[PDB]
């Protein structure tokens, strides 16, 4: 998967920007 | 639903970057980079080769009194009160990071009587009294057209007065909060030139919100009639699923086209690009076009 | 090969511009001298291709380097120069002029070239700082020959006068390029007419000094502009001239627009002799300080007439 | 993996399972400048010691690469084609040049150790 | 151990060791001489500075001292390895013309000319030397010419023949102190005669620059060297050269003492006190050693 | 007795029965002049490539001697003790310097031939 630290600073996968 | 290739970025690396991230939390300061979820966080906070690591401290909390459809900054009817230690703590962190050019911004505080003009002016005064040779740029809110509040910020020893029209006049109602309009933002930049004749005006517009080439040309020409010195053009990117969708990804070649048109109209420097934001390499553009 | 740049694309380096990676005893002797005295050189900061040849010396050639005064950070941001840029560099090191004389004394140089960054933050542009370095050199060794590659000082005549009265032997200031390319190549605080006023005023203050300037080829100039520039330099009573190939120092600086052939450089030396220069150092790897002491003998020949 | 050994042409090599990875040292990349093109050999090219297997071209300089070992080229760094700056950024990790076999592994005794190379470049 | 005994020969000091001459500029200059049938005192006297002088610095510095009037001298000086014969061949009329070609081919701004002695010639070859200078100033009026002439046995007409040839530096060596003239030089030369050559050169051409050279290590003492430098400066000699005598072959004079480099630098200080326009002093310093550099760095200002 | 090979320091070497004879070339002895003393090593001295095994002294010059090979010194020329001029009068015959064994017979590949040394001292483009 993806790291929680990275996920919280990743965005919204649709990332969004 | 479109996803472009030239707007991709990297996950922030923390060589010179956690120094800025830990300094902002030590003084309980905020920044517009984290709240607006900018993709250029790694490039601005960490110089790759020889770029001074800079930032944009956002004043007066992380919650805005306005809800702009293109901005992901939190919105509340009544935000927490002002922090008196924010202007003093900001002056320390900026001089700590070794910046010769700093740009400050803040959320809109329509609950404050002066809109925070005195709070911003104290942040610039503490920063200029500490380091007279540092360059300060304020991304000022419109203050709902308060000419006294605009005068208070413009007379705080400001080097570059910045207030953005964001988009073309035909898209002011859909993109920006109704308390902000196009003619109001121009009166912020015009009045800063009257109270402080030697100030440098700067504004930023966003592309991809449904505007056409004909509407963009009239806006830049109207900005030159307002004697606005600088201009910034960038591609609007959707912050969260809840905000507006992108309408048209402007090509990098057309982004370069508006750079020539800005040089034709007489803009002291026109910074255009897909990832170009208001404060993106602002100090680098100052050293290349505004010092003779 | 192609030798001329197509738009968007970039040029391959010609074989006559390839040099060796600098190393050896004299290279490290100069390196250790500079680091022990917190000194800088334009050779390192501008990333000169002749470091191995100048710093390495030879059997009968002495190892030499052009010390750069007033720090390693300039106030100008020239698009051709890899020297770092800042609006307010740290204050001048008061011991640098004294330490510079100690560094030259270790190297046993009879001819020394000095240069510096531009310090637009200083009221006099560092003219007193440069003149103090020449004083300590003449103090440590009265028989030393000093050449100063000097900034334009934004046309400040008192600053130019202070450097030209320091006991200088060669006053050098570079126009870099033809007038039509000044805005693209140099910092806006520098222009062609200003650089000629620097060289012209140095001769007016001290007529016995030698005027010297350099031009970079390969930035987009044509032969008409080069000859017109050289003609204007002679009318400013410039004694000698240097022509070389501009080479991209880093990825972020200007790309080379054309690589000038070695034969074409030989032709420009021919024009320099026709126009009356004492000498005309013309070649691909020729820089302002390249064998400056060796070319200084040419000035003494023309002065004898 | 093994320790890094250098040659007089400022090229290093590390061995692992009979495969040698080759690149240039940090002292060489700082002296060359921003690398803009990597001329690398093709997979299967037979190389002898000190044979020219390619060249590095920077903005202000250029350097011809000479093979530190004798063998057959096994792999080249394809990432250098689109990002040749890896030679300057990560000359010891992500900026390796080629990988090859060792037709004569006794040649590693001729190369300088990492301590010997540091004295080699400093003339001490 | 720098002093010599009778049965023993001195060891060569380390500051006099040079390198074997070879390279591009060395072979370029040597090929030019052979194609024009020219000679140099560098090769005939076997100078240890051949690699440095003929090497140069690759711009306008590859230089050599051409020796006119053949490689055979009519005199036998006990310190000079130039061949000796009573009847040397007649002069080559094309040597002055070919010498100007060689110098123009080298692109020199300062050239030094010398020759063997031709005591068989009625004028000692003065016209031949003067004709070489005229060819040089014809091809290049800007060039600076220094002539290291013989004494012409004091012939005033031969001395002024060279002095009035458009010369820039008139050089004639006393070689040693007056007390060692008989041991070192051919009996046809003496100290007072060498000073007459320099005095008469300035007398007929005041604008000329006098120059002379002395070899140290032949048995002279500091009291004689200082007195010789006074007599030279009294004779209005502008430039002086001090160097270490070195044994050219086994058949020539042995070095009596190898003078230290610090002592040479002291004699340079003495030359400045006495008023010489410059004083080139050093172990490997010869009359032509960097002559152009010493001339331009001292006499132009 | 094979052909002689030269070095860049003007040292020639011939081989016979696994023994290398060392001397200086004619171009070197003409540049040095009348040799008056030959500093030679003693027998049994082990030498490496380009090691200073001795030095020659002339009346006006002096040059150090470097071994063109690696091995152990077998014999030195005793005639040079009272007749040092044999280096000038006969550098390739009776004026040889030392004789040594060969640790690496493949070191002859590094040297030059009779033709290559002539192009090396005359700076002929090749
Ligand atoms: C958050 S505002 C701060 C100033 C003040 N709060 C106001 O708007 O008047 C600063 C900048 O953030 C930028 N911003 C926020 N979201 C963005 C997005 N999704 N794309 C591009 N710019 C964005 C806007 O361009 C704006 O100029
Ligand atoms: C430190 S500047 C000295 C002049 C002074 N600082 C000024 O601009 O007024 C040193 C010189 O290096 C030369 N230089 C810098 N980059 C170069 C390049 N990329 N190619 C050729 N010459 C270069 C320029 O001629 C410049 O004049
Ligand atoms: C060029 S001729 C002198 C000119 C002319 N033939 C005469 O004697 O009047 C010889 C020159 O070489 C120099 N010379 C010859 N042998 C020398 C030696 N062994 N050591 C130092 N100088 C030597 C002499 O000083 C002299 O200047
Ligand atoms: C996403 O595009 C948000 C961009 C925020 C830009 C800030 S960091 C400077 C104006
Ligand atoms: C690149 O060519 C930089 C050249 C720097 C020239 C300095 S070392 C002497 C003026
Ligand atoms: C040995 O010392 C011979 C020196 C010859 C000097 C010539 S090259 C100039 C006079
Ligand atoms: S005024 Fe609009 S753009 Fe600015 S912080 Fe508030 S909501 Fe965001
Ligand atoms: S003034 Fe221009 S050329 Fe001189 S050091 Fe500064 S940037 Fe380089
Ligand atoms: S006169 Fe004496 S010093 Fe001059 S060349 Fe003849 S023998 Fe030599
Ligand atoms: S442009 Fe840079 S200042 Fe905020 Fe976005 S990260
Ligand atoms: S010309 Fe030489 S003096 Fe600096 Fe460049 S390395
Ligand atoms: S000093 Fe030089 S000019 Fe003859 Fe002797 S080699």
């Amino acid at each position: 998967g993806i790291s929680n630290f990275a996920q919280e600073a990743l965005g919204d996968v649709v990332s969004v920007k | 639903l479109r996803l472009p290739p030239w707007l991709k970025t990297e996950i922030p690396m923390g060589k010179n970057y956690n120094k800025l991230k830990n300094t902002l939390r030590n003084l309980n300061l905020h920044t517009v980079c984290e709240e607006a979820r900018c993709p250029n966080i790694g490039e601005c906070w960490g110089g790759g080769e020889y770029a001074t690591a800079t930032a944009t401290i956002m004043l007066m909390g992380d919650t805005c009194t306005r809800g702009c459809r293109f901005c992901s900054v939190k919105t509340a009817r009544n935000p927490p009160p002002l922090d008196a230690s924010e202007p003093y703590n900001t002056a320390k962190a900026i001089a700590e990071w070794g910046l010769d050019y700093v740009v400050l911004t803040s959320v809109d505080r329509d609950d404050m009587p002066d809109g925070g003009a005195e709070h911003i002016a104290k942040t610039v005064s503490y920063l200029k009294e500490r380091n007279p040779k540092i360059l300060v740029e304020c991304l000022t809110p419109d203050f709902r057209g308060d000419l006294k509040a605009i005068e208070k910020v413009a007379l705080s020893g400001l080097d570059v007065y910045a207030h953005n029209v964001e988009t073309v006049p035909e898209l002011q109602s859909k993109v920006r909060d109704p308390r902000a309009n196009f003619d109001q933002s121009l009166r912020v930049l015009k009045h800063a030139k009257k109270v402080q004749p030697d100030v440098i005006s700067k504004t930023s517009i966003m592309l991809g919100l449904g505007e056409n080439d004909e509407q963009v040309y009239a806006t830049m020409k109207a900005l030159r009639e307002a004697d606005v010195d600088c201009l910034t053009l960038g591609q609007y990117m959707q912050p969260t699923r809840r905000h507006l969708k992108v309408e048209e990804y402007i090509t990098p070649e057309k982004f370069k086209y508006w750079e020539k048109v800005g040089n034709e109209l007489g803009f002291h420097y026109t910074a255009s690009g897909p990832l170009v934001r208001s404060s993106y390499k602002a100090g680098e553009f100052f050293l290349k076009n505004l010092v003779a």
